């Protein structure tokens, strides 16, 4: 019953930047946690950075340093600033929601992003 | 009677084990998974909580007191083993409801059964609740309010040995009223407007019947301490007739309620597969319910390859073109996603209903319909598609006039209604009433 | 000397008569005038029923009492005067807890001065704690839980012509905590952070904002009007008999005569104040603080015709220019006067403007997301003023403003041309500079 | 908070039509609502108001021939005119009131014109 939406994501050559941003909708994003995914080829889904609704922020080895991740409540959006990049960072990258109900939290993806680094 | 004596013995401490058991095991699978962190799961923790400190430091003590006829731990413990009992006692009161006002605040917020508090805030007010019922139950305890003046009283107030919950009417009536029957009150009515909020926007989807579940452990819990609260309060109104061998037979009716929770969350999918792990082993609404969800590509009622929330990928029997269109819908080739099967349910539902102001004979009906019988015509477009729906004209228009009996006994003779027979039986009841009562 | 009895007889007489009045025409309003209808106000009055009440039932017996130095009334009347007292306190503090609760949902919602609840739910609520205060205080002396055992309680008890209140240490503290202390600090923590919120989210200079203010004056009088008596009788109760009576009686006249104050502080608010002048014969928001709201072509400081929210008109000196690009403007024939809704249509527009023209404006642009959001918007309002054509004329504060050097900014910009034609302006957004706070608005 | 009429047409005497208003800023659930119409030559009149509660009031000249509604859900309040007269051309407005703290205060949309044609 939630919805997300990212964009932002395409080509740029090795130590570019690019600026992956979610949208969500069908609940309050505030009480929500968030996170990015990415899936390389020949790769599993790995976890690049996760926000909490409280702020704290953990981020994939490969990756720290290099991106943040950044929340924005007033418009129901999340960002990955991904910097540096490395050609290594090509992957589809993902929008996690965690949204809880009752006894349970719910796990919601976007549809995914095309990233394509260039040595 | 030494027969009696053991055997009583075996089963009150059967009684003990039950309710540290089980509920130590929910305060175990709370504190294990994360899927399980939600502020409902934290009130859960707290209330287990009070149920184990019952069993731990009362239950015991009062199973010790009958079959020893007599009090064995001095006087101090007697007046804090009956102020942890009443803790114990107020504070799930309290709790209970605590999750039945959190419930409502949910069901009138954009994500139904999303809860609008921090886990740290939902943190402090289990602190205070605790904070509160301890000061209005030990206070009046350990500063004597309760004391009666009855010689009878005045001695087994004075001989270590009487442990008896001798109370001035006052006390009984005022701490009854104030820590159960005020909450209760306002627990039974916040509650019931959550149910009927269910329905409005039963007991069919997975939150809904998670709430039903909630609902059994407030039910169960007032079914156990009224008999004990009501014959109280009378027992003061009216001079007594209630013979001690029967409050304290109904009073151990409200003691084995703290190992029921447990057990009622076992009607959770969710604490089942963590109970298990942990001992080695709407239209939109409307439709998911009796399409359901499959994230694959498998076989409907007539034979077709379909997936997702009941989507006809193809009517060939060849699975080669049920893929053909089924990445062909999605974006990639799929060979698809909890999320994904959502956006193509929100898109063939629109389809649907399209579908429905382009038929010059759907049209006139679902124009003069309300929202539900709305929804009903929508279910039976998304299942067979207008060309079907436009076939009973006779039970179109008996929609359309308005005469839902009549229309609703022609449906029930249709090949649909045998072919699926529950769930058009579904779509026709709700026709039939204009409320949601059968989803 | 009898000089003393009869002088005092007129000073409670109008005590008296204060109360009464000031919370009758307080009832009035609210319930004559449509506009006033807010969930707010049918908490004002339950409140000034309950100081009604004490104006009629309370106080006046226990003037009475200080008078005629005894009470006449016999006891029933002595125990049920009492049980009425304390009814008409703990009714209150429970509603002044209630407002402060109620302006919490109201200020953490789109509308930040909208009460959540409906009228309906507005008076089951003060239904219900009128019911409730009424069971806490009337039933624990009707049942005489309050009695005390001492001999001089036992006494006076049994005396028809004695109405002191003897109590039990017991429900001296329980009474004082359950009635009094925890709806008052309820209050004062659910209040302050509905304070800090408004200042947050945009001091005291929205006309809403100072509504919040004038509540905040009710309870801040409340509180300090009966916390002495308060203190004093816990301090009594649980050490010894080192309070004497006339002081005790004193304090508690304190509380007294706050009845008769709120009507008073309620004159703070232009809408019962216009209602009582009747019924007695008689960025967003930073810049609307700053600019004003005028529905009329105006002249600004340096001579422009202005309209709205600080709209500039034109720079032409014909009115009827002025006139005619207000009606391209606003799409009709205004004659020189627009509406309400128009005005601030335009102000909304005009302010995309002025955070446009700096995203253009040279190296006015990182000094821009050099700063805050609080300086962002005082110089979006120095722009919004006067262009990106002064704003940026005077890099002397711009770099002092980039390289943080704001005590240094804040004397060049109270000596720029600018600052001698609007001074308090002037110095509010100097000072939002400076402090990098919201202090000033 | 914004107002956003819609739905003024050139209808045949005896015809009808519907209004419509959005409304963003508040709660429409707890706002009162109405339509105003002022015709050239007439001062502004009062033509139909729906309270926040449900209560509705119609003006005597249009009574029994104008149907104020709202939907809380699309956060829009409707008005059915049917049986149009010569004497109801005029340009209607959108009414929303909405509560603060001491006072009620007043919101008005863009505006639509009526006009209702003779033979
Ligand atoms: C706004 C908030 C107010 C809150 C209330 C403030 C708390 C204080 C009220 C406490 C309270 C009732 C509690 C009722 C239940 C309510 C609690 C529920 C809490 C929620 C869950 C019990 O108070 C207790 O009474 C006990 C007496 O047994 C005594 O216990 C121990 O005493 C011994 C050693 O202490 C020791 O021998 C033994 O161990 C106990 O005997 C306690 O010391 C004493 O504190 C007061 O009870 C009232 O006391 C009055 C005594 O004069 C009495 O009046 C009588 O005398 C009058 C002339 O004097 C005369 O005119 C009246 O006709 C007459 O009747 C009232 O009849 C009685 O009702
Ligand atoms: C009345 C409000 C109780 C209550 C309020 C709030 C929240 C939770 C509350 O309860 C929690 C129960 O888990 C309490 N367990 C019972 C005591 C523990 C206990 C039990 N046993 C057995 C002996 C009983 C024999 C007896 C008979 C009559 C007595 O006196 C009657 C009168 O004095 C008390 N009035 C009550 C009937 C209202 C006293 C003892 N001896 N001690
Ligand atoms: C315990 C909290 C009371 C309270 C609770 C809730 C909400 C509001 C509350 O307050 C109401 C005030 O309107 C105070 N009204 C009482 C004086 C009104 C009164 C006056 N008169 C005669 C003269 C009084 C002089 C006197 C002094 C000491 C006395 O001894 C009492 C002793 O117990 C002191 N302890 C107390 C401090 C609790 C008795 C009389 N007899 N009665």
């Amino acid at each position: 019953q939630v919805q997300l939406q990212e964009s932002g994501g395409g080509l740029v050559q090795a130590g570019g930047s690019l600026r992956l941003s979610c949208a969500a909708s069908g609940s309050i994003f505030s009480l929500n946690d968030m996170g990015w995914y990415r899936q390389a080829p020949g790769k599993l889904r790995e976890l690049v950075a996760a926000i909490t609704s409280g702020g704290s922020t953990k981020y994939a080895d490969s990756v720290k340093g290099r991106f943040t991740i950044s929340r924005d409540n007033a418009k129901n959006t999340v960002y990955l600033q991904m910097n540096s990049l490395k050609a290594e960072d090509t992957a589809v990258y993902y929008c996690n929601a965690k949204v809880a109900g009752t006894f349970s939290i719910y796990d919601y993806w976007g549809q995914g992003t095309q990233v394509t680094v260039s040595s | 009677d030494e027969v009696w004596v053991v055997g009583m013995g075996i089963v009150m401490s059967l009684i003990v084990l039950a309710i540290v058991f089980g509920n130590v095991l929910v305060i175990t699978a709370i504190a294990k998974f994360e899927r399980l962190q939600t502020v409902t799961n934290y009130f859960i923790t707290s209330l287990a909580c009070a149920d184990l400190v019952m069993g731990l430091a009362v239950v015991p003590f009062g199973a010790a007191h009958i079959l020893m006829k007599m009090w064995t731990f001095g006087n101090f413990w007697c007046e804090f083993w009956t102020s942890i009992d009443v803790l114990c006692v107020t504070a799930s009161i309290e709790t209970l409801c605590v999750i039945a006002v959190d419930r409502y605040f949910a069901i009138t917020s954009p994500f139904k059964y999303q809860s609008l508090l921090t886990k740290n805030k939902a943190r402090v007010i289990i602190l205070m609740v605790w904070i509160v019922s301890g000061l209005t139950s030990f206070l009046p305890i350990q500063m004597h309010w309760y004391r009666a003046t009855h010689q009878e009283a005045i001695n087994c107030y004075a001989e270590e040995t009487c442990c008896d919950f001798f109370t001035n009417q006052a006390y009984a009536i005022a701490s009854s009223i104030v820590s159960f029957y005020v909450p209760l009150v306002i627990m039974v009515f916040v509650y019931s407007r959550v149910f009927q909020e269910a329905k409005r926007q039963k007991f069919c989807l997975k939150e809904h019947k998670a709430l039903k579940t909630l609902g059994i452990i407030m039910g169960t819990f007032t079914l156990c301490w009224l008999p004990f609260f009501i014959v109280n309060i009378v027992h003061v109104i009216q001079d007594n007739l209630i013979r001690k061998e029967v409050y304290i037979l109904l009073n151990w009716i409200g003691y084995v309620n703290s190992g029921f929770n447990p057990l009622i969350y076992c009607r959770s999918p969710d604490f089942r597969i963590a109970f298990q792990e942990l001992l080695c082993l709407n239209i939109f609404e409307m439709l998911r319910i009796d399409e359901g969800l499959r994230l694959k590509i498998y076989k409907d009622t007539e034979g077709y390859y379909t997936i997702g929330i009941g989507h006809l990928l193809t009517k060939s029997p060849s699975l080669n073109a049920a893929k053909s269109e089924l990445d062909k819908a999605i974006g990639r080739n799929t060979n698809i996603t909890k999320d994904e099967a959502e956006k193509l349910f929100n898109q063939d539902v629109d389809a649907a209903v399209r579908g429905i102001l382009r038929n010059a004979k759907l049209k006139p009906v679902y124009d003069s319909l309300d929202a539900v019988r709305r929804a009903a015509l929508i279910n039976m477009v998304f299942q067979m598609g207008e060309t079907g729906v436009a076939g009973f004209t006779n039970s179109l228009r008996m929609l359309q006039q308005k005469r839902w009996d009549e229309a609703a006994v022609n449906l029930a003779k249709s090949r649909w209604y045998n072919q699926t027979p529950n769930r058009a039986k579904r779509v026709i009841t709700t026709f039939r009433t204009g409320t949601w009562d059968a989803y």
